[PDB]
Protein backbone atom coordinates (compact mmCIF):
# COMPACT_ATOMS: atom_id res chain seq x y z
CA UNK A 1 0.00 0.00 0.00
CA UNK A 2 0.80 3.74 -0.11
CA UNK A 3 2.33 3.50 3.40
CA UNK A 4 4.06 0.15 2.74
CA UNK A 5 7.56 1.67 2.60
CA UNK A 6 7.39 3.32 6.05
CA UNK A 7 8.61 1.63 9.25
CA UNK A 8 5.82 0.31 11.52
CA UNK A 9 7.04 2.40 14.52
CA UNK A 10 7.23 5.52 12.30
CA UNK A 11 3.64 5.00 11.09
CA UNK A 12 2.47 4.86 14.72
CA UNK A 13 4.54 7.92 15.68
CA UNK A 14 3.11 9.83 12.68
CA UNK A 15 -0.43 8.75 13.61
CA UNK A 16 0.14 10.31 17.06
CA UNK A 17 1.46 13.52 15.41
CA UNK A 18 -1.54 13.61 13.03
CA UNK A 19 -3.85 13.30 16.06
CA UNK A 20 -2.16 16.32 17.70
CA UNK A 21 -2.59 18.27 14.41
CA UNK A 22 -6.24 17.10 14.04
CA UNK A 23 -5.29 15.63 10.62
CA UNK A 24 -7.63 12.59 10.99
CA UNK A 25 -7.47 11.54 7.31
CA UNK A 26 -3.65 11.34 7.62
CA UNK A 27 -3.98 9.54 10.96
CA UNK A 28 -6.27 6.91 9.37
CA UNK A 29 -3.85 6.37 6.46
CA UNK A 30 -0.91 5.91 8.86
CA UNK A 31 -2.90 3.44 10.99
CA UNK A 32 -4.12 1.54 7.88
CA UNK A 33 -0.41 1.30 6.94
CA UNK A 34 0.42 -0.01 10.42
CA UNK A 35 -2.30 -2.68 10.31
CA UNK A 36 -1.08 -3.75 6.87
CA UNK A 37 2.38 -4.59 8.32
CA UNK A 38 0.70 -7.81 9.44
CA UNK A 39 1.48 -7.74 13.18
CA UNK A 40 -1.21 -7.72 15.88
CA UNK A 41 -2.02 -4.24 17.30
CA UNK A 42 -1.49 -3.22 20.94
CA UNK A 43 -4.15 -1.56 23.14
CA UNK A 44 -2.68 1.90 22.37
CA UNK A 45 -2.50 1.06 18.65
CA UNK A 46 -6.21 -0.06 18.63
CA UNK A 47 -7.10 3.28 20.27
CA UNK A 48 -5.19 5.17 17.54
CA UNK A 49 -6.87 3.14 14.77
CA UNK A 50 -10.30 3.76 16.32
CA UNK A 51 -9.78 7.50 16.95
CA UNK A 52 -8.57 8.05 13.38
CA UNK A 53 -11.48 6.31 11.51
CA UNK A 54 -14.13 7.44 14.06
CA UNK A 55 -13.15 11.06 13.36
CA UNK A 56 -13.06 10.62 9.59
CA UNK A 57 -16.42 8.82 9.50
CA UNK A 58 -17.80 11.26 12.10
CA UNK A 59 -17.11 14.17 9.73
CA UNK A 60 -18.69 12.30 6.83
CA UNK A 61 -21.83 11.41 8.90
CA UNK A 62 -22.15 15.06 10.03
CA UNK A 63 -21.81 16.28 6.41
CA UNK A 64 -24.27 13.65 5.12
CA UNK A 65 -26.89 14.62 7.78
CA UNK A 66 -26.52 18.31 6.80
CA UNK A 67 -26.93 17.49 3.10
CA UNK A 68 -29.84 15.06 3.68
CA UNK A 69 -31.60 17.74 5.73
CA UNK A 70 -31.17 20.25 2.88
CA UNK A 71 -32.35 17.56 0.43
CA UNK A 72 -35.45 16.85 2.59
CA UNK A 73 -36.36 20.55 2.96
CA UNK A 74 -35.80 21.01 -0.80
CA UNK A 75 -38.65 18.50 -1.38
CA UNK A 76 -32.07 20.74 -9.37
CA UNK A 77 -30.14 17.46 -8.78
CA UNK A 78 -27.04 19.03 -7.13
CA UNK A 79 -28.05 18.37 -3.48
CA UNK A 80 -28.91 14.67 -4.17
CA UNK A 81 -25.74 14.28 -6.28
CA UNK A 82 -23.42 15.81 -3.62
CA UNK A 83 -25.19 13.84 -0.80
CA UNK A 84 -24.60 10.64 -2.86
CA UNK A 85 -20.88 11.47 -3.35
CA UNK A 86 -20.43 12.00 0.43
CA UNK A 87 -22.45 8.80 0.94
CA UNK A 88 -20.18 6.85 -1.42
CA UNK A 89 -17.06 8.23 0.30
CA UNK A 90 -18.49 7.23 3.70
CA UNK A 91 -19.33 3.77 2.32
CA UNK A 92 -15.75 3.48 1.00
CA UNK A 93 -14.27 4.35 4.41
CA UNK A 94 -16.51 1.75 6.16
CA UNK A 95 -15.53 -0.84 3.54
CA UNK A 96 -11.84 -0.08 4.20
CA UNK A 97 -12.27 -0.54 7.96
CA UNK A 98 -14.25 -3.79 7.49
CA UNK A 99 -11.51 -4.90 5.12
CA UNK A 100 -8.81 -4.25 7.73
CA UNK A 101 -10.87 -6.25 10.23
CA UNK A 102 -11.06 -9.06 7.61
CA UNK A 103 -7.35 -8.84 6.64
CA UNK A 104 -6.49 -9.95 9.18
CA UNK A 105 -7.31 -8.33 12.58
CA UNK A 106 -10.30 -10.39 13.88
CA UNK A 107 -8.98 -13.81 12.76
CA UNK A 108 -5.72 -13.29 14.70
CA UNK A 109 -7.44 -11.70 17.76
CA UNK A 110 -7.27 -14.46 20.41
CA UNK A 111 -7.59 -12.40 23.63
CA UNK A 112 -10.92 -11.11 24.95
CA UNK A 113 -9.91 -7.43 24.73
CA UNK A 114 -8.60 -7.51 21.16
CA UNK A 115 -11.47 -9.72 19.82
CA UNK A 116 -14.20 -7.66 21.57
CA UNK A 117 -12.69 -4.35 20.40
CA UNK A 118 -12.57 -5.56 16.73
CA UNK A 119 -16.07 -7.11 16.88
CA UNK A 120 -17.33 -3.82 18.39
CA UNK A 121 -15.65 -1.99 15.47
CA UNK A 122 -17.33 -4.36 12.98
CA UNK A 123 -20.66 -3.49 14.59
CA UNK A 124 -19.96 0.26 14.47
CA UNK A 125 -19.00 0.41 10.73
CA UNK A 126 -22.07 -1.72 9.73
CA UNK A 127 -24.15 0.70 11.91
CA UNK A 128 -22.68 3.66 9.87
CA UNK A 129 -23.45 1.76 6.62
CA UNK A 130 -27.00 1.20 7.96
CA UNK A 131 -27.52 4.95 8.56
CA UNK A 132 -27.22 5.58 4.78
CA UNK A 133 -28.55 2.28 3.34
CA UNK A 134 -32.07 1.46 2.04
CA UNK A 135 -34.34 -1.50 1.27
CA UNK A 136 -33.15 -5.10 1.61
CA UNK A 137 -29.49 -4.02 1.76
CA UNK A 138 -30.32 -1.97 4.87
CA UNK A 139 -32.01 -4.94 6.60
CA UNK A 140 -29.01 -7.22 5.91
CA UNK A 141 -26.55 -4.49 7.01
CA UNK A 142 -28.52 -3.93 10.24
CA UNK A 143 -28.57 -7.66 11.01
CA UNK A 144 -24.80 -7.91 10.31
CA UNK A 145 -24.16 -5.06 12.79
CA UNK A 146 -26.43 -6.82 15.36
CA UNK A 147 -24.60 -10.15 14.86
CA UNK A 148 -21.15 -8.55 15.39
CA UNK A 149 -22.30 -6.56 18.48
CA UNK A 150 -23.98 -9.68 19.96
CA UNK A 151 -20.86 -11.85 19.58
CA UNK A 152 -18.79 -9.06 21.14
CA UNK A 153 -21.28 -8.86 24.05
CA UNK A 154 -21.18 -12.65 24.57
CA UNK A 155 -17.37 -12.68 24.79
CA UNK A 156 -17.30 -9.52 26.96
CA UNK A 157 -19.83 -10.88 29.49
CA UNK A 158 -17.88 -14.15 29.81
CA UNK A 159 -14.29 -12.82 29.84
CA UNK A 160 -14.15 -9.18 30.99
CA UNK A 161 -15.19 -7.38 34.22
CA UNK A 162 -18.23 -5.05 33.87
CA UNK A 163 -15.96 -1.98 34.36
CA UNK A 164 -13.75 -2.83 31.38
CA UNK A 165 -13.87 0.31 29.14
CA UNK A 166 -14.06 -1.89 26.00
CA UNK A 167 -17.10 -3.73 27.52
CA UNK A 168 -18.61 -0.38 28.55
CA UNK A 169 -17.95 1.23 25.14
CA UNK A 170 -19.44 -1.76 23.36
CA UNK A 171 -22.62 -1.62 25.45
CA UNK A 172 -22.93 2.14 24.92
CA UNK A 173 -22.70 1.76 21.15
CA UNK A 174 -24.86 -1.39 20.90
CA UNK A 175 -27.47 0.45 23.01
CA UNK A 176 -27.41 3.34 20.48
CA UNK A 177 -27.75 0.76 17.70
CA UNK A 178 -30.90 -0.67 19.37
CA UNK A 179 -32.50 2.80 19.83
CA UNK A 180 -31.58 4.67 16.63
CA UNK A 181 -31.13 1.82 14.12
CA UNK A 182 -33.20 -1.24 15.12
CA UNK A 183 -36.05 0.82 16.65
CA UNK A 184 -35.82 -1.19 19.90
CA UNK A 185 -35.78 1.57 22.57
CA UNK A 186 -36.64 -0.84 25.43
CA UNK A 187 -33.65 -3.04 24.57
CA UNK A 188 -31.52 0.15 24.25
CA UNK A 189 -32.60 1.40 27.72
CA UNK A 190 -32.28 -2.06 29.36
CA UNK A 191 -28.74 -2.56 28.00
CA UNK A 192 -27.57 0.91 29.05
CA UNK A 193 -29.11 0.69 32.56
CA UNK A 194 -27.85 -2.84 33.32
CA UNK A 195 -24.35 -1.99 32.02
CA UNK A 196 -24.24 1.12 34.25
CA UNK A 197 -25.53 -0.80 37.29
CA UNK A 198 -23.10 -3.76 36.94
CA UNK A 199 -20.12 -1.39 36.43
CA UNK A 200 -21.07 0.71 39.49
CA UNK A 201 -20.77 -2.33 41.78
CA UNK A 202 -17.27 -3.17 40.47
CA UNK A 203 -15.78 0.38 40.69
CA UNK A 204 -14.29 -0.34 44.12
CA UNK A 205 -11.66 -2.66 42.50
CA UNK A 206 -10.19 0.07 40.25
CA UNK A 207 -7.17 2.36 40.55
CA UNK A 208 -7.78 6.11 40.19
CA UNK A 209 -6.84 6.08 36.47
CA UNK A 210 -9.10 3.12 35.57
CA UNK A 211 -11.89 4.66 37.75
CA UNK A 212 -11.69 7.78 35.52
CA UNK A 213 -11.83 5.78 32.25
CA UNK A 214 -14.81 3.72 33.44
CA UNK A 215 -16.85 6.55 35.00
CA UNK A 216 -16.41 8.68 31.84
CA UNK A 217 -18.15 6.03 29.73
CA UNK A 218 -20.75 5.49 32.49
CA UNK A 219 -21.55 9.23 32.25
CA UNK A 220 -22.20 8.75 28.51
CA UNK A 221 -24.59 5.86 29.34
CA UNK A 222 -26.44 8.21 31.79
CA UNK A 223 -26.43 11.02 29.18
CA UNK A 224 -28.09 8.73 26.61
CA UNK A 225 -30.56 7.39 29.20
CA UNK A 226 -31.48 11.01 30.01
CA UNK A 227 -32.28 11.62 26.32
CA UNK A 228 -34.30 8.40 26.01
CA UNK A 229 -36.36 8.46 29.25
CA UNK B 1 -27.49 12.94 18.87
CA UNK B 2 -26.53 10.18 21.34
CA UNK B 3 -23.05 9.42 22.73
CA UNK B 4 -20.90 6.65 21.15
CA UNK B 5 -17.17 5.87 21.59
CA UNK C 1 -9.87 19.69 -14.98
CA UNK C 2 -11.58 17.19 -12.63
CA UNK C 3 -14.63 19.51 -12.42
CA UNK C 4 -14.58 20.43 -16.13
CA UNK C 5 -17.68 18.37 -16.96
CA UNK C 6 -19.96 20.06 -14.39
CA UNK C 7 -22.15 23.09 -15.20
CA UNK C 8 -20.83 26.42 -13.85
CA UNK C 9 -24.07 27.10 -11.88
CA UNK C 10 -23.95 23.56 -10.42
CA UNK C 11 -20.34 24.05 -9.27
CA UNK C 12 -21.39 27.23 -7.44
CA UNK C 13 -24.46 25.55 -5.93
CA UNK C 14 -22.29 22.62 -4.76
CA UNK C 15 -19.72 25.03 -3.30
CA UNK C 16 -22.53 26.56 -1.20
CA UNK C 17 -23.64 23.04 -0.09
CA UNK C 18 -20.03 22.11 0.78
CA UNK C 19 -19.80 25.29 2.89
CA UNK C 20 -22.94 24.27 4.83
CA UNK C 21 -21.41 20.78 5.37
CA UNK C 22 -18.00 22.31 6.36
CA UNK C 23 -16.41 20.28 3.51
CA UNK C 24 -13.87 23.03 2.64
CA UNK C 25 -11.64 20.82 0.45
CA UNK C 26 -14.71 19.99 -1.69
CA UNK C 27 -15.74 23.66 -1.69
CA UNK C 28 -12.28 24.69 -2.98
CA UNK C 29 -12.40 22.06 -5.75
CA UNK C 30 -15.86 23.23 -6.86
CA UNK C 31 -14.72 26.89 -6.88
CA UNK C 32 -11.49 26.01 -8.75
CA UNK C 33 -13.77 24.31 -11.31
CA UNK C 34 -15.93 27.44 -11.51
CA UNK C 35 -12.94 29.73 -12.08
CA UNK C 36 -11.66 27.38 -14.77
CA UNK C 37 -14.89 27.90 -16.80
CA UNK C 38 -13.22 31.12 -17.92
CA UNK C 39 -15.91 33.67 -16.96
CA UNK C 40 -15.31 36.52 -14.50
CA UNK C 41 -16.52 35.83 -10.92
CA UNK C 42 -19.26 37.83 -9.15
CA UNK C 43 -18.91 39.34 -5.65
CA UNK C 44 -20.69 36.30 -4.12
CA UNK C 45 -18.53 33.93 -6.17
CA UNK C 46 -15.29 35.70 -4.98
CA UNK C 47 -16.53 35.27 -1.39
CA UNK C 48 -17.09 31.53 -1.99
CA UNK C 49 -13.63 31.13 -3.58
CA UNK C 50 -12.02 33.00 -0.67
CA UNK C 51 -13.91 31.14 2.10
CA UNK C 52 -13.06 27.76 0.58
CA UNK C 53 -9.24 28.25 0.20
CA UNK C 54 -8.92 30.33 3.42
CA UNK C 55 -10.41 27.40 5.36
CA UNK C 56 -8.27 24.78 3.64
CA UNK C 57 -5.06 26.79 4.10
CA UNK C 58 -6.17 27.77 7.63
CA UNK C 59 -6.29 24.08 8.60
CA UNK C 60 -2.89 23.46 7.02
CA UNK C 61 -1.33 26.49 8.82
CA UNK C 62 -2.82 25.34 12.16
CA UNK C 63 -1.46 21.79 11.60
CA UNK C 64 1.96 23.09 10.51
CA UNK C 65 2.23 25.34 13.63
CA UNK C 66 1.36 22.35 15.87
CA UNK C 67 3.96 20.16 14.16
CA UNK C 68 6.65 22.90 14.13
CA UNK C 69 6.06 23.43 17.85
CA UNK C 70 6.52 19.70 18.50
CA UNK C 71 9.62 19.77 16.25
CA UNK C 72 11.05 22.76 18.19
CA UNK C 73 10.42 21.18 21.61
CA UNK C 74 11.92 17.89 20.32
CA UNK C 75 15.22 19.79 19.79
CA UNK C 76 13.82 10.44 15.02
CA UNK C 77 13.00 12.19 11.68
CA UNK C 78 9.21 11.57 11.75
CA UNK C 79 8.19 15.02 13.10
CA UNK C 80 10.37 16.92 10.54
CA UNK C 81 9.18 14.57 7.74
CA UNK C 82 5.45 14.98 8.57
CA UNK C 83 5.88 18.80 9.06
CA UNK C 84 7.54 18.91 5.59
CA UNK C 85 4.66 16.92 3.99
CA UNK C 86 2.07 19.32 5.49
CA UNK C 87 4.34 22.19 4.37
CA UNK C 88 4.47 20.84 0.81
CA UNK C 89 0.68 20.38 0.74
CA UNK C 90 0.22 23.97 1.98
CA UNK C 91 2.70 25.18 -0.67
CA UNK C 92 0.73 23.26 -3.32
CA UNK C 93 -2.56 24.88 -2.27
CA UNK C 94 -0.99 28.39 -2.38
CA UNK C 95 0.49 27.61 -5.81
CA UNK C 96 -2.96 26.54 -7.03
CA UNK C 97 -4.57 29.77 -5.80
CA UNK C 98 -1.77 31.91 -7.33
CA UNK C 99 -2.25 29.92 -10.52
CA UNK C 100 -5.99 30.69 -10.60
CA UNK C 101 -5.16 34.37 -10.08
CA UNK C 102 -2.70 34.07 -13.02
CA UNK C 103 -5.11 32.07 -15.25
CA UNK C 104 -6.84 34.37 -15.66
CA UNK C 105 -8.57 36.25 -12.78
CA UNK C 106 -6.33 39.34 -12.23
CA UNK C 107 -5.69 40.08 -15.93
CA UNK C 108 -9.45 40.24 -16.65
CA UNK C 109 -10.29 42.16 -13.41
CA UNK C 110 -11.03 45.70 -14.64
CA UNK C 111 -13.18 47.04 -11.77
CA UNK C 112 -11.73 48.32 -8.50
CA UNK C 113 -13.52 45.71 -6.34
CA UNK C 114 -12.54 42.66 -8.40
CA UNK C 115 -8.90 43.81 -8.97
CA UNK C 116 -8.38 44.76 -5.28
CA UNK C 117 -9.92 41.51 -4.03
CA UNK C 118 -7.62 39.40 -6.31
CA UNK C 119 -4.51 41.49 -5.50
CA UNK C 120 -5.37 41.10 -1.78
CA UNK C 121 -5.63 37.33 -2.36
CA UNK C 122 -2.23 37.33 -4.12
CA UNK C 123 -0.80 39.07 -1.06
CA UNK C 124 -2.43 36.59 1.36
CA UNK C 125 -1.16 33.39 -0.40
CA UNK C 126 2.43 34.80 -0.67
CA UNK C 127 2.10 35.68 3.07
CA UNK C 128 1.18 31.98 3.78
CA UNK C 129 4.15 30.86 1.62
CA UNK C 130 6.33 33.28 3.62
CA UNK C 131 5.26 31.73 6.96
CA UNK C 132 6.91 28.42 5.93
CA UNK C 133 9.76 29.65 3.65
CA UNK C 134 13.45 30.22 4.50
CA UNK C 135 16.54 32.05 3.25
CA UNK C 136 16.54 34.02 -0.01
CA UNK C 137 13.29 32.39 -1.16
CA UNK C 138 11.59 33.81 1.95
CA UNK C 139 12.86 37.35 1.26
CA UNK C 140 11.61 37.24 -2.36
CA UNK C 141 8.26 35.73 -1.26
CA UNK C 142 7.84 38.44 1.40
CA UNK C 143 8.59 41.20 -1.12
CA UNK C 144 6.13 39.66 -3.64
CA UNK C 145 3.39 39.69 -0.95
CA UNK C 146 4.28 43.35 -0.12
CA UNK C 147 4.16 44.34 -3.81
CA UNK C 148 0.70 42.76 -4.32
CA UNK C 149 -0.72 44.29 -1.09
CA UNK C 150 0.73 47.73 -1.99
CA UNK C 151 -0.82 47.74 -5.49
CA UNK C 152 -4.15 46.67 -3.96
CA UNK C 153 -3.88 49.51 -1.41
CA UNK C 154 -3.08 52.07 -4.14
CA UNK C 155 -6.15 51.08 -6.18
CA UNK C 156 -8.36 50.87 -3.06
CA UNK C 157 -7.38 54.34 -1.79
CA UNK C 158 -8.06 55.88 -5.22
CA UNK C 159 -11.27 54.04 -6.19
CA UNK C 160 -13.13 52.75 -3.11
CA UNK C 161 -14.66 54.47 -0.03
CA UNK C 162 -12.82 53.79 3.28
CA UNK C 163 -15.80 51.68 4.52
CA UNK C 164 -15.60 49.24 1.60
CA UNK C 165 -15.24 45.78 3.25
CA UNK C 166 -12.69 44.74 0.58
CA UNK C 167 -10.61 47.88 1.40
CA UNK C 168 -11.03 47.18 5.13
CA UNK C 169 -10.15 43.48 4.77
CA UNK C 170 -7.10 44.32 2.70
CA UNK C 171 -5.83 46.79 5.29
CA UNK C 172 -6.45 44.30 8.12
CA UNK C 173 -4.43 41.61 6.36
CA UNK C 174 -1.65 43.90 5.09
CA UNK C 175 -1.35 45.23 8.67
CA UNK C 176 -0.90 41.63 9.91
CA UNK C 177 1.70 41.13 7.16
CA UNK C 178 3.66 44.18 8.41
CA UNK C 179 3.58 43.02 12.08
CA UNK C 180 4.05 39.23 11.85
CA UNK C 181 5.96 38.85 8.55
CA UNK C 182 7.96 42.02 7.74
CA UNK C 183 8.70 42.84 11.41
CA UNK C 184 7.34 46.40 10.92
CA UNK C 185 5.00 46.81 13.93
CA UNK C 186 4.83 50.62 13.59
CA UNK C 187 3.65 50.32 9.99
CA UNK C 188 1.20 47.59 11.11
CA UNK C 189 -0.26 49.81 13.88
CA UNK C 190 -0.35 52.96 11.68
CA UNK C 191 -2.19 51.14 8.87
CA UNK C 192 -4.75 49.56 11.22
CA UNK C 193 -5.41 52.82 13.14
CA UNK C 194 -5.73 55.04 10.05
CA UNK C 195 -7.99 52.49 8.31
CA UNK C 196 -10.25 52.34 11.39
CA UNK C 197 -10.34 56.15 11.73
CA UNK C 198 -11.12 56.86 8.03
CA UNK C 199 -13.88 54.18 8.00
CA UNK C 200 -15.48 55.57 11.20
CA UNK C 201 -16.03 58.96 9.54
CA UNK C 202 -17.78 57.39 6.52
CA UNK C 203 -20.14 55.04 8.46
CA UNK C 204 -22.97 57.59 8.31
CA UNK C 205 -23.40 56.91 4.54
CA UNK C 206 -24.14 53.17 4.99
CA UNK C 207 -27.36 51.15 5.17
CA UNK C 208 -27.83 48.89 8.21
CA UNK C 209 -26.51 45.80 6.34
CA UNK C 210 -23.35 47.53 5.03
CA UNK C 211 -22.86 49.14 8.50
CA UNK C 212 -22.74 45.59 9.96
CA UNK C 213 -20.22 44.33 7.36
CA UNK C 214 -17.93 47.33 7.87
CA UNK C 215 -18.08 47.50 11.69
CA UNK C 216 -17.33 43.74 11.93
CA UNK C 217 -14.00 44.22 10.13
CA UNK C 218 -13.34 47.41 12.13
CA UNK C 219 -13.74 45.31 15.32
CA UNK C 220 -11.02 42.97 13.99
CA UNK C 221 -8.73 45.99 13.42
CA UNK C 222 -9.37 47.05 17.08
CA UNK C 223 -8.80 43.45 18.26
CA UNK C 224 -5.39 43.35 16.54
CA UNK C 225 -4.50 46.84 17.81
CA UNK C 226 -5.33 45.63 21.34
CA UNK C 227 -2.87 42.74 20.92
CA UNK C 228 -0.14 45.00 19.50
CA UNK C 229 -0.35 48.03 21.82
CA UNK D 1 -2.89 34.88 16.63
CA UNK D 2 -4.15 38.05 14.90
CA UNK D 3 -7.39 38.47 12.91
CA UNK D 4 -7.33 38.23 9.07
CA UNK D 5 -10.23 37.86 6.58
C1 LIG E 1 -6.53 -2.82 25.72
C2 LIG E 1 -7.31 -2.09 24.65
O1 LIG E 1 -7.53 -2.65 23.56
N1 LIG E 1 -7.73 -0.86 24.94
C3 LIG E 1 -8.48 -0.02 24.01
C4 LIG E 1 -8.75 1.35 24.61
C5 LIG E 1 -9.64 1.28 25.85
C6 LIG E 1 -9.77 2.64 26.50
N2 LIG E 1 -10.36 3.61 25.56
C7 LIG E 1 -11.42 4.35 25.96
O2 LIG E 1 -11.92 4.23 27.08
C8 LIG E 1 -12.07 5.39 25.02
O3 LIG E 1 -12.47 4.83 23.73
C9 LIG E 1 -13.03 3.58 23.56
C10 LIG E 1 -13.62 2.87 24.59
C11 LIG E 1 -14.16 1.62 24.33
C12 LIG E 1 -14.12 1.09 23.06
C13 LIG E 1 -13.54 1.81 22.04
C14 LIG E 1 -12.99 3.06 22.28
C15 LIG E 1 -11.10 6.58 24.80
C16 LIG E 1 -11.93 7.85 24.89
C17 LIG E 1 -13.38 7.41 25.05
C18 LIG E 1 -13.29 6.05 25.68
C19 LIG E 1 -9.64 3.68 24.27
C20 LIG E 1 -9.46 2.31 23.65
C1 LIG F 1 -18.10 42.75 -4.38
C2 LIG F 1 -17.13 41.76 -3.77
O1 LIG F 1 -16.19 41.33 -4.46
N1 LIG F 1 -17.34 41.39 -2.51
C3 LIG F 1 -16.50 40.44 -1.79
C4 LIG F 1 -17.04 40.18 -0.39
C5 LIG F 1 -17.01 41.43 0.48
C6 LIG F 1 -17.68 41.17 1.81
N2 LIG F 1 -17.01 40.08 2.54
C7 LIG F 1 -16.63 40.28 3.82
O2 LIG F 1 -16.83 41.35 4.41
C8 LIG F 1 -15.93 39.17 4.62
O3 LIG F 1 -14.74 38.63 3.97
C9 LIG F 1 -13.83 39.40 3.27
C10 LIG F 1 -13.72 40.78 3.43
C11 LIG F 1 -12.77 41.47 2.69
C12 LIG F 1 -11.94 40.80 1.81
C13 LIG F 1 -12.05 39.44 1.67
C14 LIG F 1 -12.99 38.73 2.40
C15 LIG F 1 -16.93 38.01 4.92
C16 LIG F 1 -16.72 37.60 6.37
C17 LIG F 1 -15.55 38.42 6.89
C18 LIG F 1 -15.55 39.66 6.04
C19 LIG F 1 -16.88 38.84 1.74
C20 LIG F 1 -16.26 39.12 0.38
MG1 LIG G 1 -26.24 5.54 -2.38
MG1 LIG H 1 -30.54 -8.67 25.60
MG1 LIG I 1 10.11 22.73 2.81
MG1 LIG J 1 2.40 53.41 4.39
Amino acid sequence: GAMGSMERASLIQKAKLAEQAERYEDMAAFMKGAVEKGEELSCEERNLLSVAYKNVVGGQRAAWRVLSSIEQKSNGPEVREYREKVETELQGVCDTVLGLLDSHLIKEAGDAESRVFYLKMKGDYYRYLAEVATGDDKKRIIDSARSAYQEAMDISKKEMPPTNPIRLGLALNFSVFHYEIANSPEEAISLAKTTFDEAMADLHTLSEDSYKDSTLIMQLLRDNLTLWT
Amino acid sequence: FPATV
